[PDB]
């Protein structure tokens, strides 16, 4: 369904398609394929949200992978206020073997940004934002490992910022959980949500294997980052392990989105595997790594090393006194150095927005097997599990 | 009278930041925050009278206030009457259009001049749509027409050219209206090939970039009389769609749409054209 | 294929597949 | 399952114009057939009293002429097809063993390692799905409380589909004429996946898919006759209501025909 | 003949809007399939190299999941359906006795005084006609020079239809793929009479008529397997050209599917 | 249930004639004239007890009297428990229906309430047909009504509204029966009105629009008294078909389908629509 | 048969580029440059003997040279004996086609004659496609052409004409293949243009008109040079699809179908029509 096809020389991607499904209670899956300009973009959920999500995922990934042009070249201390420049320097000093002297005198390619709290306009290094190897090629020695953490696309700036904040919360929460093994609470694996498509997925997963659901929200933060985990020993199952993650203000909303994120990763990899596609078809190193984690030991390794702050397994999905504190206040207490990269483009009589929330006081990206700022305002080397500090989290 | 362009204001306590398609501005006057909050809720349209009232209520000089709103890209002042009083065709094949000016009057299309692209000293009047039609495409030809005429009052541009088996008609580029340009399409397309996650080593970008290096134009492939007659009619009808148009009773989507025609199947594909954030047409 | 006659710069793969 | 095809792969080739035109046409033949609409709707455009003249007749290539080449019935080695069952009665228990026999013989190869079926299909695409609906509490069940299943003819297995009660399913499948139908033990519902029927052959695939459905229920007629079940192919149902009750997504899949199975005694 | 129905009686109930809409749709699936158009047309929208992934597969109600109720193949009492014939060879003579056996067993009751058939039909209307096309001079004939006949399933008789030569018929039925087909002895052509399919049930009658066609060719598959004929159901023909060659009036009647019969040796 | 059908009973001198849709009778019995006159002054449904009483009072055998009344087309007897036990009309012009509840009883139509869309706290019972009629269309109104009532056991909806020069009555939306909703309908009509010569509505221009909050109004011609009267009759007859005294049976293939009327030519077109691919009504 | 496909071969300084629909090649061999230049100056079909000679003259291995030319999209080799061995164009505006025979050879289209409809004693050979193109339509002209040529062994017809704001090209009428004739087409379009909201064209008003001698003209917009050029290209491409150098294959379900073009929007719609119930083409 949909099935909009574009010529190779079109501005628009090769194919958009909404997949048919027999079961009215399964989520709709929509996908955009655009050769290997980017890897295919998809979303799942309610029909229209799935369509909107696939389009948004495509616009987002195309922007960060294919379309960034930098706005000049400046040193860190020319580019932003002094205490932001110092935090970047301390991030970059851990990422490469280069000296602080080399870091503070290097002229980085710049992109526009504003401080999340003060709205003070500045620039940040383009090398953090652009995913291609051309845009900020001469800065890659300082920051060789990039990814799309905190990236979002939407029709309004506030919605894009909200989307970026949610992803930032998700990934920072996931890395802390990965490194330390600490979660706030477990939600019952037999939980019933009342939402037909969520319960359909949960029942199917429970019948195929087993699940665990953890609230891994950054300690003291409002809202809820919910991590869903799946694993099976069943021989004829192609998916031995999968995961989903989502952050929202509502615990129920976060859990529902998390379940659908899991189903999405489960089914994409399942379809890759029954399609018989080769490893040469995988061009993304995070996707390659995730595929090599498709084994029951990923599930057991996570679950057996998880320690809960609360022993009581939650049977209901109510909020608590911390859930609705101010997220911006919470973040600012940790660090004033949180920035919003932004770009916008006219579409008819509207603007669409690309944003990325970036902080050198938090993890700059999610690959702790690569070159990462391991020492920051939420983690320091030796705090958590040693082997985890050199291994990438088993998450796509 | 006044089109309100899309924009955002973000506030944090007493800090306010305005972002338009072309600007990012710290808003520190209370009056201007109130003007912008009002315009943001109005949704595309306002009368000069209501804008003037809104400015007076917020204690902002009307002339300083409107110059700011126009310059930063919050509003544009455009006419109820037709945007373009006439059109000119600039081409590398001007002989194709040797009877178009006379013929197209009966379709209500008024083309005042056909101009050879090889002419040294091309002049174009105010409020004129410039149609640039090329059988031999090179990006520098479009760049030189843009540089010559972008500051002509009320000017707009449309380009037509050939890409393998397709004839493409770009959207309308209007500096006044702030619509995308030729390069918002083609340079963005080339960017996506160059910056592909995995480059296609047999990309058509290789041809286009090699033609730049070798100082060569991209020819239309084996056009005959019939392909040219087909192109001629498409040009006529597109011009007709742009005649008598303004923001008063013609949606911006008439301008921000391209038309591609497969010359083999004769099938037309009408597609949206959007701005590219990196384009130099936004440096303003 | 690479040839003695020149270097192939670009291919329209869809149309090549149909020249299925 | 070992033979799984994702519909994602299919939709890559879909022509959305073909799909829309086919669906538009298809829905013209859907019925609203419910007991509550009995006095305000009709099914036959011919009055009951004149239907006899149309039933079980031959139309001729040369009407009015009788020069034919007669063929002897001594070449016939076949059994008579049993009369279609009606006024079904579910007083006796019906085993899953009987239903399993129907399914594997009608739709599957005797060899479980083979992917050939006892009915052909254009391009070997097999766009028609068979669903099993349990309609009486006197029918034995595989999984307690599951009353709709999907038969996988290559795996030779049943996939659970729905836990609607037996009364809801019966109501949806039997349409307006449920009193005359009686109480069958179960039904088969044959469903077209639109995009699987259309993606290769375009419009002609629709025609091929409908013909395939007839080859399938015909195997079921023949197998049912051999195992002592009565059956009736049935078009008097409300298509959208059957789909909803089975939790089918009508954007993708539509019920073409229902086939009731059971006993006829009292 | 004793069972004759005049189409005059049928058209009295025809809704001309239904008829036109159905014909309009129907013709969207017709093909221009000729050897002379081989290099300028295509049939499959999927490239040959990718077709394997779609052939002989199962689509699942719960994709990605494998919890199923397995059924044993020990309940299967059936023979494997033979592979569909291809590269047909007509070197051996084929008797009218063999063709008569096919026809009476597939389409007629063993009792010549009965009007029931071995396949059911909505409203007992039987809107599908079977035509017999003689395709090789190695096929024996009933009437010298007549190569198209219409089978009357209740009379159990053949009505002469056309004296076109065997080569013209073969050309029309085999479409573009005649080299691969080879040389079958004969074909059955199943045709819908539009007004007979539509007059009672309206649009749903079209769907019923197409399904009925599949029940008919399926009986022919099964009977052909038992009498040592090979067969192939076939959609690769030019509908209007087949109709014209058989002298059918396309305003009334259209060929839905062709079925080739013969031997496969060399 | 005994339904009184349309008829007249007229008299002049010593002559009395019954005229129904089925027959005409020269009435020669005074008692039956009296019965027919009393039946003519009643609205739609009559208790069999009162019919019997009426016949007893005129000294007519009940069985013979009833047989006469049925065979001539004065009354009929129905047996069927109906699908919706009640109808409500929700509208932005409730005053158009201020006499509808009482008038439409004589067509056997039970409308319990006329509800103004402006009402907060609108309640509806089990197994109710909800007719939503809008002169001033906005998609948010339909969404509010669905949001409130889609879960009501046995509910169904009909929506009516104006588009260009047409009056549209959607097919019956019944979640229990799985039939297409209003949004399925309005997308079918919006697609057909586009001058694309294509059944398929999807392209990048449409995909980009689907990013915005789904909302819309509809252009339509200004309504006069006669358009409202025509609409009023179509509403009545449609309700009558579904829930009232059935006068003409509908074929099962089009009983729940949409009905569109061109307000200029007065021609009706009844058409089943498919579920719109991007609609979520099926998933709820 | 060797068909030369669309391409350009361009040169500047020491750089030479081949560009086809399939590929682009930086040409580094002087002999192959020479071959490509000679092929570019020829029209459509070339004898394999001359191709071989061309390759021999440039000292290129014939097999390797041919493989290069085929794989890059410069030539292809076809094997099939075609259904119509020749085409003729019969028209009331033969001057519109006065260069068509020579131009269209480079698209592989063999048109033997342009015939003025005013000619008495028009002859056509076996297995000829007859294209009848009318600016000034009258049904009697079509009837005359059918009356003269329907019995010609292997004949087929295509008819083209204008109706309202459209250019219509009928499906191929082949008596041998049993496909619908012009009258089948024109009745389908006349029915669709009636504002009846009905597919069915028959009523007593239509039956009474069918009593008169069947004849008609058709209303249409006045044609300019651009409409004629557009039409000219569509004719060429249609002939090319059927009898010429095939560049894009057609699906078998729409290869012989009608093609209609809206002259305002330039959108094409390709549609198979049914035999008209009142037409006798099937009976002939
Ligand atoms: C409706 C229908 C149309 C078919 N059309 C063709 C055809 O045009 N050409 C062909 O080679 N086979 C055709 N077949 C045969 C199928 O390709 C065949 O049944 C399938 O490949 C499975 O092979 P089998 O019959 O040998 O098991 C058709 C079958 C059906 C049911
Ligand atoms: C496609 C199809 C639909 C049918 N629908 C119905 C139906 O809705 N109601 C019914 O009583 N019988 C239905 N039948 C059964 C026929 O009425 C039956 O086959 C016919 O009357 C001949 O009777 P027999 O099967 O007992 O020989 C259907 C049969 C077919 C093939
Ligand atoms: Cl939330
Ligand atoms: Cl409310
Ligand atoms: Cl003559
Ligand atoms: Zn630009
Ligand atoms: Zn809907
Ligand atoms: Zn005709």
């Amino acid at each position: 369904m949909i099935n909009v096809y574009s010529n190779l020389m079109s501005a628009w991607p090769a194919t958009m398609a909404m997949s048919p499904k027999l079961n009215r209670n399964m989520p709709t899956f929509s996908q955009i394929w655009d050769y290997e300009r980017i890897t295919p973009a998809s979303a799942a959920g309610e029909t229209l949200k799935s369509i909107q999500g696939a389009i948004g995922e495509y616009f987002e990934r195309r922007h960060f992978f294919n379309e960034i042009v930098t706005g000049g070249q400046k040193t860190l201390y020319e580019m932003m206020p002094p205490s932001a420049a110092k935090a970047f320097t301390e991030a970059f000093f851990q990422i490469s073997s280069l000296t602080r002297d080399e870091i503070i005198t290097h002229k980085f390619k710049t992109v526009r940004a504003f401080n999340l709290f003060s709205l003070e306009q500045q620039e940040i290094p383009a090398v953090i934002i652009a995913l291609d190897n051309i845009t900020a090629a001469d800065d890659l020695k300082f920051y060789p490992d990039r990814d799309t953490c905190g990236c979002s696309f939407h029709g309004s700036l506030n919605d894009a910022i909200e989307g970026s904040l949610c992803e930032f919360m998700e990934r920072q929460s996931l890395l802390l959980y990965w490194l330390q093994g600490k979660a706030n609470t477990e939600i019952s694996s037999e939980i019933v949500t009342g939402i037909n498509h969520i319960d359909e997925i949960l029942l199917a997963l429970r019948s195929e294997g087993d699940i665990r659901i953890f609230d891994i929200t950054l300690p003291g933060a409002p809202g809820h980052a919910v991590l869903t985990l799946y694993g099976t020993k069943n021989k004829i199952s192609r998916i031995k392990y999968s995961t989903g993650l989502s952050y929202a203000n509502s615990l129920k909303k976060a859990l529902c989105k998390s379940v659908v994120e899991l189903w999405q990763s489960y089914i994409c990899l399942h379809n890759f595997l029954i399609g018989g596609y080769t490893d040469d078809d995988i061009i993304d190193s995070y996707q390659r790594h995730f595929m090599s984690c498709n084994k029951y030991e990923s599930f057991t390794d996570l679950c057996e090393n998880t320690v809960l702050l609360s022993d009581d397994v939650k049977l209901t999905l109510e909020e608590n006194i911390t859930s609705d504190t101010n997220l911006l206040n919470y973040l600012q207490q940790i660090s004033d150095n949180i920035f919003v990269y932004y770009a916008r483009e006219r579409v008819s009589n509207s603007l669409v927005w690309y944003t990325k929330i970036v902080s050198p006081d938090f993890f700059l990206h999610m690959n702790n097997s690569g070159a990462i700022n391991i020492n920051n305002k939420i983690y320091h080397t030796g705090d958590g599990i040693k082997v985890r500090e050199s291994k990438m989290v088993p998450f796509p | 009278m006044i089109n309100i362009l899309p924009f955002e204001i973000i506030s944090r306590n007493t800090k306010t930041l305005l972002i338009t398609y072309i600007s990012s501005v710290d808003i520190t006057h209370e009056g201007m925050k109130k003007v912008l909050e009002s315009l943001r809720s109005k949704q595309g349209i306002i009368s000069e009278y209501l804008l003037d009232k809104l400015l007076d209520e917020s204690l902002i000089d009307k002339d300083k206030g409107k110059e700011f709103l126009i310059t930063t890209g919050v509003i544009n002042k455009t006419k109820t009457s037709p945007l373009w009083v006439n059109s000119v065709i600039i081409s590398d094949v001007p002989h194709l259009f040797s009877n178009a000016r006379e013929q197209w009057k009966c379709d209500g299309v008024f083309v005042s001049h056909i101009i050879d692209i090889k002419d040294n000293n091309i002049n174009v009047s105010d409020s004129t749509l410039i149609w640039l039609h090329l059988e031999n495409y090179h990006s520098d030809i479009v760049k030189r027409i843009y540089s010559k005429f972008e500051s002509n009052p009320g000017v707009a541009f449309i380009q037509s050219y050939y890409l393998k088996e397709s004839f493409r008609i770009d959207g309308v580029y209007s500096p006044d209206l702030g619509t995308p340009c030729h390069f918002c399409h083609i340079e963005r397309w080339l960017s996506r090939e160059e910056k592909s996650f995995r480059r296609n080593e047999m990309s058509w970008a290789n041809l286009l970039q090699l033609l730049k290096k070798y100082q060569m134009t991209l020819p239309a492939l084996a056009l005959g009389e019939s392909e040219r007659g087909f192109s001629y009619h498409l040009i006529k009808r597109r011009l007709q769609e742009l005649t008598g148009t303004s923001l008063v009773k013609s949606h911006v989507d008439n301008f921000m749409s391209s038309v591609s025609a497969d010359l083999i199947t004769c099938i037309l594909c009408k597609e949206p054209v959007i701005h590219w954030q990196a384009c130099s047409c936004l440096e303003r | 294929k690479a040839s003695e006659f020149g270097v192939v710069l670009s291919v329209d793969a869809l149309k090549l597949s149909r020249q299925g | 399952s070992k033979h799984e095809l994702s519909l994602v792969e299919v939709t890559h080739y879909t022509d959305p114009e073909v799909l829309a035109i086919v669906k538009d046409f298809h829905v013209r033949g859907n019925f609203a057939s419910l007991p509550e609409f009995a006095e305000r709707t009709f099914v036959s455009a011919v009055p009951l009293a004149h239907l006899e003249k149309f039933e079980n007749k031959e139309v001729l290539f040369r009407p009015g002429f009788s020069s034919v080449i007669n063929i002897s019935s001594s070449h016939n080695f076949s059994r008579e097809r049993l009369p279609s069952g009606i006024n079904f009665c579910d007083k006796n228990k019906l085993s899953i063993r009987t239903i399993e026999k129907l399914l594997v013989n009608a739709f599957s190869s005797p060899d479980p390692g083979s992917v050939r079926r006892p009915y052909p299909s254009g391009g070997a695409l097999y766009p028609i799905e068979v669903f099993l609906c349990r309609l009486s509490e006197n029918t034995e069940n595989w999984q307690a409380g599951t009353n709709v299943y999907h038969y996988l003819p290559l795996s030779q297995a049943l996939e659970p589909v729905a836990t609607c009660n037996t009364q809801s399913l019966y109501r949806s499948l039997s349409g307006g004429d449920s009193e005359r139908l009686g109480k069958p033990h179960f039904a088969l519902v044959y469903c077209i996946i639109f995009e699987k029927a259309l993606f290769k052959y375009r419009y002609r695939g629709y025609r091929m898919a409908l013909m395939e459905t007839g080859s399938m229920y015909q195997n079921a007629v023949l197998v049912a006759d051999q195992i002592g079940l009565k059956n009736r192919v049935w078009a008097g149902y409300t298509d959208s209501y059957v789909a909803k009750t089975m939790n089918l997504d009508q954007r993708t899949v539509a019920p073409l025909i229902v086939q009731f199975f059971g006993d006829v005694n009292d």
